[PDB]
RNA sequence: GCUCAGGAAUAAGAGCUGAAUGCAUCUAAGCUCGAACUCUGACCUAAAAAGAGACCUCUUUAAGGAUUCCGGUAAAAGACC
RNA sequence: GCAGCUUGCUACCUCGAUGUCGGUUCUUUCCAUCCUGGCCGUGCAGCAGCGGCCAAGGGUGAGGUUGUUCGCCUAUUAAAGGAGAUCGUGAGCUGGGUUUAGACCGUCGUGAGACAGGUCGGUUACUAUCUACUAGAGGUGCCCGAGGUCUGCGGGUAAGC
RNA sequence: CCCUAACUGGAGUCCGGUGAAGCUUACAUUCUAGUGCACAGUCUAGAGACCUCUAGGGGGAAGUGAAGACCCCGUGGAGC
RNA sequence: AGCUUGUAGUCCGUAAGGGAGACAACCCAGCCCGUGGUUAAGGUCCCCAAGUGUCGACUAAGUGUUAAUACUAAAGGGCGUCCCAAGCCCCAGACAGCUGGAAGGUUAGCUUAGAAGCAGCUACCCUUCAAAGAGUGCGUAACAGCUCACCAGUCGAGGUUUGGGGCCCCGAAAAUUGACGGGGCUCAAGUCGACCACCGAUACCACGGAGUACCGCAAGGUAAUCUCGUAGGAAGGCGUUGUGUUCGGGUCGAAGCAGGGCUGUGAAGUCCUGUGGACCGUUCACAAACGAAAAUCCUGGUAAUAGUAGCAGCAAAGCAGG
RNA sequence: CCCGAGAAGGGAGGUGCAAAGUGCCUGAAACCUGAUAGUGAUGGAACGAUACGGCAUGAAAGGAUCUCUGGCAUGAAGGAAUCAUUCGCGAGGAUGUAGUACGAAUGUCACUGCCAGUGUCGUAUCUUACGUUUUGAAGAACGGGCCAGGGAGUGUAUCUU
């Protein structure tokens, strides 16, 4: 039979397609440290989109030296608190948590997520970790941070979000010293990312609920005379005669949306401090207006408004150091009508 | 405990399987990553690659990658693991990569039969090499 | 709007060392390179991994969980925030 | 000699029915390689060819006639490879052809009728019991009671060509 | 049709009332190869599989409806 | 051709039990019941009872680990490796190298200028010295040397040609993932030639028991030469309803029904407990509207499907107060 | 007499040897509801036969030299261990110890209160249902959802033994 070849419908690199087990994106891989100690991640909340007019400066690009319009996503980033230090041990069966020390001072609203740890061992526990590193058992150190969404207004929740980050250094002793220095303090977004650099974004995407094969995998409808015979948006065949089973690679209906996704090489265009420079007339739709400091990201970002966005320094970047963008105009038109 | 330092794989597995079935205390195989598999390099690699990529995702054969998992699977075949006797026997076997901390310094014994000194030529590979060729970090 | 590599081990093949066969020989041991393949590295999922996990905190007539109530970034019912 | 992808040979299973040809949709397998990757020879200056070896990861399309498979033709294109899955796929679709009852033309028959020749017309049944798969939940098992953050035995991928 | 998208009313999904029928030797959570009247969920050897429930399209049960309309046979019929 | 049609033997049909992965007809065995014992086929690393057995060699390919078999690849080749025999040269010295020599003549016959050993007749181009050539090739209009053949000094022990065999390699490409039964196995858990010990049937041995065949007046006697079975032939018994006849039971509880104990190889009989409230057996004989698991069987009752489909499509109709 | 809206129906209380309570004698199975015993959310299937165990029961109709545990006497076929001599390259063999110690069973003397049986579950070996058509049936050949009842070699004449 003279068959006409067609690429497979949809991608099997994301299966099974089920609801994310949490509302907070989790990072599986941390980059390699190539500089002084610092955190490798940050968190914020998505607001909406605008566009800016910036003098093009991408090297070797066609549109170099002339004005362009770019879509940007505005992200609110109130300062985070470093609440704990965690130590990991390496063996045959991979890393294993072996110690944690919490900060003495914490926010009273953290009681909504977990009961507040009490100030027991602080100096003795830290020196315990130091002795462990001194006897060459500890391999790496990670920091535990949370957000403080009570300062914002467009986000209804008042309970913090807890997650683990990574410190970037060239030695375990340096990581431990830096973690001791920064433990139990507030870290601003400027201390993590420099303006003009690239980042990686993770977030839970918008949920569409249960969807059929056509909208879930993008299969073809029924064409022509077949479009009015009873099956229009159903799949053609569920399999062959043999094997006598339906393969897992056949398109079917189920959950669509609310998965975890990652975007690569998004550029940071502006680190702001005052919210009046991005707020349109009438505020953003369904959000309100910006009150704290923010950040502008070139392009789009996964997830809807009022969703938590995690950021980490690039893991597969190609291009060399880019530079500070030259923003000329930031659109503050009404998003409404 | 039994030290798998330089022992033939099938010979070791057969002896351990029989003296598990006879009924006793449990047994421990340590250093189960430098056990010997006699045979040319290419043939061994080819057979293990074909064993690895053979199943169907929902219900096909899931051949393991880790070295102690491979040794356990090899012993699992010389044993009625579907019956009650075989399941009880499988409950008393523990193969470790390297040396676990609790079995540190423990008294060892060996199977005098399965010895690489009892081999005519130098045509063999070590189990860890096949494990790493199959893509396992141990 | 974003959508890379780099590395390890190899196939055909190209070489080094080298004897049986004083010499010569890419092969009989041994060694070095070598593909959109294979593995690793990115990415999605994963303690119901029966060897059924690690660590920390709070508290054992409590911690905490559910139902009622006002809702939606979620939603066929459940669930979730 | 190999394959069983063309046609034959046999009559072992099915006549208290295993729903035919082609196309459409969707998934997968083989290599006996059309392009993409790597090599060897040349009666290989270069460009481009000719012949062979490894390699099945990805690609292999749009149209005119015809029911067509097959095949011819057109303009592109890196190339527009061939086969298997009950000649994959009618409790998914279609009904163009073949295969009922009506009629016409030609040739046979004295005639009723026939053609292995042509032409026009001609109903597509079912509320899913079991299993498989795609997603969503409630239990019980391991476990001091509860919560949180992780690891990673394993599974998937073309995520790029 | 390329190439599908949004919307409207009736069903479906969820809740209350009413309330049938058709396949059924038995068991049954399966998958691969072989074997076997040469087309096996039950045999042989392996591989997998904690139980219950909801939704969904129909891969398989050579799914159900029915003593084949095609071919042959009967010293069976009918019409012409 | 697992095709069609013959023939001899033996089988399945109608054949258990043991072993082959499963296997109608392949190997051991033709089988009454119970207990003990030893063996056959086949096996003895684990799954799995009994050998990580012995002696002498081979294979490096996971080849093989497959009595027969409808289930197992060929011609051809191998300076792959293990053996036998036959010739030839040989420590006063064979082969591979180290070396040079291959000088006399010629520039061979050659027309193209030239195919001057290497297009095209010839012949060993030296009387002679290891060598000396009509002579391959880098070169080569022609050559030429460098030098081929062909011998010589040199080391210092085996070298070389053929034939017949064992195993293995190439030749060798198919469709869901996968078949030595599986794990695995390398001086073997493979192949070849021998050997030892043990395991393993209902077979064979012993004891007890049943039945049968034949004989005997009976008691009993013989059976290594008796114990499979479909179509089918023959013999003896059990049960249901009734008649003739003999002897009985029942309101101090008949038949029937539910569940149990004992007897018989069995059809079945009898007894016990609960229910029930009026009829039922037995000896010897004789009769029949006389024994059900199956007929897409007939009649009645009743499941699952299932609290499911339907209660929408052509006329979407109701709300407030009393 | 009490509940109930009640000429429904229920409870208590009566009639009768006995509820036999009105289509009311007895009152089976399929099917449905509850309780008891065994088992049960890591698990493989013709639903069972045989042997050994756990748990539950074992009043009647079954055992009392019977059930359990031992001693002694006779013991058929079979029949060692151990040691010593000797043969073999070796695994091992032969002879003697020895037809000895033991050995199914047959008797006998103490000891004990259970055994037989029944239900369900587990372990070991074996078996792919039943009737039929077939050379061949577990069949992807046909028949049956289940239970009760009904349901198939009979008479006259004549011939033969
Ligand atoms: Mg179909
Ligand atoms: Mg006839
Ligand atoms: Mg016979
Ligand atoms: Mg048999
Ligand atoms: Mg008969
Ligand atoms: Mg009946
Ligand atoms: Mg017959
Ligand atoms: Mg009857």
């Amino acid at each position: 039979m003279a068959s006409i070849h067609r690429p497979k419908r949809g991608s099997l690199a994301f299966s099974p397609r089920k609801r994310a087990k949490s509302h907070i994106p989790r990072f599986r891989a941390w980059p390699e440290a190539t500089g002084e100690p610092k955190l490798q991640s940050f968190a914020g909340y998505k607001v909406g989109m605008t566009h800016v007019i910036m003098v093009d400066d991408t090297k070797n690009s066609l549109t170099q030296g002339m004005e362009i319009s770019v879509p940007v996503t505005v992200i609110e980033t109130p300062a985070i608190r470093v609440a704990a230090i965690r130590a990991y041990a390496e063996d045959s069966t991979g890393e294993k948590a072996i110690a944690e020390v919490w900060a003495a001072d914490l926010d009273p609203e953290l009681k909504r997520r977990i009961p507040i740890p009490a100030a027991g061992n602080q100096a003795e526990a830290l020196e315990n970790i130091g002795k462990l590193i001194e006897e060459g058992r500890v391999s790496d150190v990670r920091a535990v941070i949370y957000t403080l969404p009570k300062s914002l207004t467009g986000v209804p929740k008042k309970v913090p979000d807890i997650m683990e980050s990574g410190i970037s250094a060239r030695d375990l002793g340096t990581k431990f010293e830096y973690s001791k220095t920064i433990l139990g303090t507030l870290v601003s977004v400027t201390d993590v990312f420099k303006n003009g650099t690239l980042v990686d974004t993770a977030a839970i995407t918008i949920g569409k609920g249960t969807q059929g094969p056509v909208k879930r995998w993008g299969i073809q409808l029924m064409k022509g005379k077949h479009s009015r015979q009873g099956s229009l948006r159903q799949v053609g065949t569920l399999g062959a005669f043999n094997p006598s089973r339906v393969s897992w690679r056949v398109p079917q209906m189920g959950q669509m949306g609310y998965h975890q996704r990652t975007e690569f090489n998004k550029r940071i265009l502006k680190i702001g401090s005052d919210g009046e420079e991005v707020t349109p007339e009438g505020g953003f739709i369904n959000y309100g207006l910006v009150r704290g400091d923010y950040i502008l990201i070139k392009g789009s970002v996964p997830g809807p408004s009022k969703r938590l966005i995690r950021l980490r320094d690039p893991i597969r970047a190609k291009k060399a150091d880019l530079g500070e963008p030259n923003i000329l105009y930031i659109s503050r038109e009404s998003k409404q009508g | 405990v039994i030290d798998a330092k330089g022992l033939i794989l099938g010979r070791l597995a057969s002896s351990v399987a029989k003296q598990l079935l006879s009924g006793d205390e449990k047994v421990y195989i340590i250093n189960a990553e430098q056990a010997i598999i006699s045979g040319s390099r290419a043939a061994t690699l080819r057979e293990y690659r074909e064993t690895r990529e053979r199943g169907a995702t929902e219900f096909g054969p899931y051949f393991p990658k880790r070295p102690d998992r491979i040794l356990k699977r090899t012993i699992r075949g010389m044993l009625p693991y579907k019956r009650a006797r075989g399941r009880d026997a499988m409950s008393r076997l523990k193969v470790y990569v390297g040396v676990p901390y609790e079995l540190k310094g423990a008294e060892t014994v060996t199977i005098p039969d399965a010895d690489m000194r009892l081999l005519s030529s130098s045509r063999y590979v070590e189990l860890g090499e096949v494990s790493q060729k199959m893509g396992s970090k141990f």
